């Protein structure tokens, strides 16, 4: 197909804001042990919005771009219009670049008198520190998105695939309204805060990724859709049966009832099985292969994501799910390094490996790249996805002592947050070495093109 | 085990629950008033909450501990400078000296607050304290 080609700008523009992610991550990485590095003029708390709201934005470049490209084959016809494609692309970049250069150019006080929040507050929590104004950008962009790749599926084969990450995406649409809804209630605040953040990317966002997996699994290996798309619902069903009531494990100590931490708890210990299901998903459809593909990297693409989403997401997060054990970690290093991970794993990993099987059939150079090109993403995908285990570690390390120093003694012999802090210096300078050898990765990675 | 029958529990099972958590939230909505103290929710509590919010404190800081993990757990702050009592004049010349500018250690900014402002947050920071909170943290550091 040939609209497909309008998906190529979202995956170049994922790539560009991912690489102004992780400059940032580095920033604030060195202001943990050089305190007033870069002070006043990016103070910590604005590095921080940048670094997460480019990731937010470059997964949802990377994901509509996906989108872009997977649903014309899955509905064996041409993308509604590829003038909407183009038209949206340019208001979500430039909505992008001009809040994100809000956060940097004013002080976010400011900024909330500028764009003028006092009408309809919803500034100034985590993720969502965005404007109002950008937010109602944000969800324009996301209906046209919807309309223009919704109507492609009605004119065209209604493949499971196709489905799924329709629901995905309408489901990601809609909660993110719940950004709008902002109570002056702190505890019913945070309440309708997770409904965004983990019905997002332990709910809605699975299936997202779950989707555009098994449509790489079936170009890639050659299997017969139809247990692929079975692999799919069942991976499907396990996600929202774990996770609708699993985001209680977020609901311990923010001042709603305690019958959620049993509740939490007991529904959180299943959220890693979706996860399990897609690396035997993945290595036995890439084991059964009625192909060799000329693209290697993507099978290791595949193979990966399915496995660091795994531990990030499954292993990373039943470690602290369990309200006994979360008490003393709740908002610690080891959180960080969850994150870490379950996003690196889950959904940057996913967005890499659809881009490496798209991005030579858009440019027309082939199904594959040749062998220089590919032995480059492949050492990227290393370095990356090696570097990113040591972050995690690293700061493992981190919270587990800082759980140590702070959080267990009683009053008296709990260190204080900032001189724990100082112990956990070392770990913090290894984790900017990881994080080098992670831009280096991503710099490897970027040059195979 | 066809493909109809994994779409099937895909379809059902979570029309179940979905139905069971806004059942089980609709539920715990009720029982917020009282786990929050939402009578002691002054203005003032709220018009900190704004404070809070404008300034986004939470890029640094912890709040229950959600938020950054930059600065100290601020949920608990109160009992530990200078209890309820206390606490306000605490925040009041703690917000007006930063940054304390002490080399290579992590700064916080000015944040040009008026002392109604300031008060405010006082307000909702011990507001804050005082939510049923399941026990946690387990001690005064936050
Ligand atoms: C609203 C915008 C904010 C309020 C209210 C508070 N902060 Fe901060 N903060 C930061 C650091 C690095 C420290 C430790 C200072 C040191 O020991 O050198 C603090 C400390 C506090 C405290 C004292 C807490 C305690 O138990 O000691 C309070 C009550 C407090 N802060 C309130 C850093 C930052 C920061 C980084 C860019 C921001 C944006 C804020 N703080 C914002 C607020
Ligand atoms: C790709 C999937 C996942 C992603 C991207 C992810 C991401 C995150 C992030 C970013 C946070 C902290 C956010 C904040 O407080 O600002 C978090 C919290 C948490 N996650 Fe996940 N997560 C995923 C899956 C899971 C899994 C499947 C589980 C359970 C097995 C898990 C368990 C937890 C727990 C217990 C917390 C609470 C830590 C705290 O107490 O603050 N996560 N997750
Ligand atoms: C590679 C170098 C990186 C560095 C040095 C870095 C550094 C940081 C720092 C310092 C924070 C804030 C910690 C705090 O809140 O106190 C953070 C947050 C975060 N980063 Fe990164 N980061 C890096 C890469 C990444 C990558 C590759 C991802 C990909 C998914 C990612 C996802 C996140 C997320 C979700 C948060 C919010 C975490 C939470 O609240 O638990 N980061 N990062
Ligand atoms: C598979 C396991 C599922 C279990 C689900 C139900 C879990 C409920 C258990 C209580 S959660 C939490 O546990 C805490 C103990 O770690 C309890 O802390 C207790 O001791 C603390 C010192 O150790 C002390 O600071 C507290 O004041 C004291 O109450 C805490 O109350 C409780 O909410
Ligand atoms: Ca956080
Ligand atoms: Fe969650
Ligand atoms: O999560």
């Amino acid at each position: 197909f040939a609209s497909q080609a309008v998906a190529k700008p979202y995956f170049v523009f994922a790539l560009i804001l991912f690489v102004g992610q992780i400059l940032f991550g580095l920033i604030m990485g060195l202001q943990y042990v050089v305190g007033d590095f870069l002070f006043p003029a990016i103070p910590f708390n604005v590095a921080r919005m940048v670094h997460t709201n480019l990731l937010i934005v470059w997964l949802l470049f990377g994901f509509m771009g996906a989108a872009y490209y997977l649903v014309p084959e899955e509905s064996d016809c041409e993308l509604y219009s590829p003038k909407l494609a183009w038209i949206l692309f340019w208001v979500f970049a430039a909505a992008g670049v001009l809040t994100i250069l809000g956060y940097l150019l004013v002080p976010y006080a400011g900024l909330a008198r500028l764009t003028g929040n006092e009408l309809w507050p919803t500034m100034g929590r985590e993720f969502l520190e965005q404007p109002t104004i950008s937010k109602a950008g944000i969800v324009i962009v996301a209906l046209g998105f919807l309309f223009n790749v919704g109507m492609t599926v009605l004119r065209g084969r209604k493949t499971a695939i196709s489905m799924v990450l329709m629901t995905g995406l309408i489901g990601l649409a809609l909660l993110f309204l719940f950004s709008f809804y902002n109570p002056e209630n702190l505890t019913r605040d945070k309440f309708y805060w997770w409904w965004v953040v983990h019905l997002w990317v332990e709910g809605v966002w699975e299936l997202i990724m779950g989707a555009i997996l098994a449509f790489v699994l079936v170009k890639i290996t050659g299997v017969d859709r139809e247990v692929i798309e079975k692999w799919l619902y069942v991976i499907i069903a396990m996600a929202l049966i774990s996770g609708i009531i699993g985001t209680g494990h977020h609901y311990f100590w923010i001042g709603v009832p305690g019958y959620w931490l049993w509740l939490g708890s007991v529904f959180s210990a299943l959220e890693p099985l979706p996860f399990f299901a897609m690396v035997l998903f993945a290595f036995n459809t890439i084991n059964r292969r009625r192909r060799d593909y000329p693209n290697r990297a993507v099978a290791l693409w595949a193979m990966g994501t399915t496995v660091m989403a795994f531990l990030g997401a499954g292993v990373w997060g039943f470690m602290h799910t369990l309200a006994p054990v979360n008490y003393y970690t709740h908002g610690t290093q080891l959180t960080a390094a969850h994150g870490h991970m379950a996003f690196y794993g889950a959904y940057a990993m996913i967005v890499m490996t659809i881009i490496s099987y798209a991005m030579p059939r858009l440019r027309g150079i082939g199904e594959a790249m040749d062998n220089r090109s590919q032995v480059l993403e492949m050492w990227g995908f290393w370095l990356m996805t090696v570097a990113m285990v040591f972050i995690t570690l690293f700061l493992s390390a981190a919270g587990v002592l800082q759980v140590w120093l702070q959080r267990m003694p009683a009053d008296g012999a709990a260190m204080t947050f900032m001189a724990t802090q100082d112990q956990l210096a070392i770990f913090y300078w290894l984790r900017e070495g990881a994080g080098v050898v992670f831009l280096i990765g991503l710099v490897a990675y970027l040059l195979s093109f | 085990f066809t493909k109809g029958m994994a779409r099937n529990i895909y379809f059902g099972g979570s029309v179940f629950f979905i139905l069971l958590f806004l059942a089980l939230t609709y539920h715990t909505e009720k029982t917020l008033p009282e786990r929050t103290n939402e009578a002691a929710m002054s203005a003032a509590v709220v018009r900190g909450k704004l404070v809070w919010e404008q300034n986004n404190c939470v890029g640094c800081h912890t709040l229950l501990g959600e938020g950054a993990y930059f600065a100290p757990e601020l949920g608990n702050v109160v009992g530990r400078r200078g209890g309820e009592e206390g606490f306000n004049t605490f925040l009041q010349a703690w917000m007006k000296i930063q940054p304390l500018n002490v080399p290579g250690r992590r700064a916080m900014p000015q944040f040009h607050l008026s002392e109604g402002q300031v008060d405010d947050l006082a307000e909702f920071l011990k507001w804050s304290s005082k939510i049923d909170t399941n026990q946690w943290p387990p001690n005064k550091e936050g």
